[PDB]
């Protein structure tokens, strides 16, 4: 945690229901934004931390 | 935390439309039987 990880997504299609509709997470949550809604959005970057 | 906002619905309000549910509320492509993670309850509260 002193060290994460960032991963730079760009140029790709993203299928968030590939997460928020899988059962594999203790916690999920979005924030400003609702999570179904994020298949329809398109946005110049996105970061992975 | 005595004050409340409905935080999901399955669809948007009509003009004037008032709605009590606490049915729960499905968030995913899960079953959730009425009763945890993508099954939760529709009322949340601002914590002033």
């Amino acid at each position: 945690v002193y060290a994460w990880n960032r991963k730079r997504i760009s140029n790709c299609v993203a299928d968030y229901s590939v997460l928020y509709n899988s059962a594999s997470f203790s916690t999920f949550k979005c924030y400003g934004v609702s999570p179904t809604k994020l298949n329809d959005l398109c946005f110049t970057n996105v970061y992975a931390d | 935390y005595n004050y409340l906002f409905r935080l999901f619905r399955k669809s948007n309000l009509k003009p004037f439309e008032r709605d009590i549910s606490t049915e729960i509320y499905q968030a995913g492509s899960t079953p959730c039987n009425g009763v945890g993670f993508n099954c939760y309850f529709p009322l949340q509260s601002y914590g002033f």
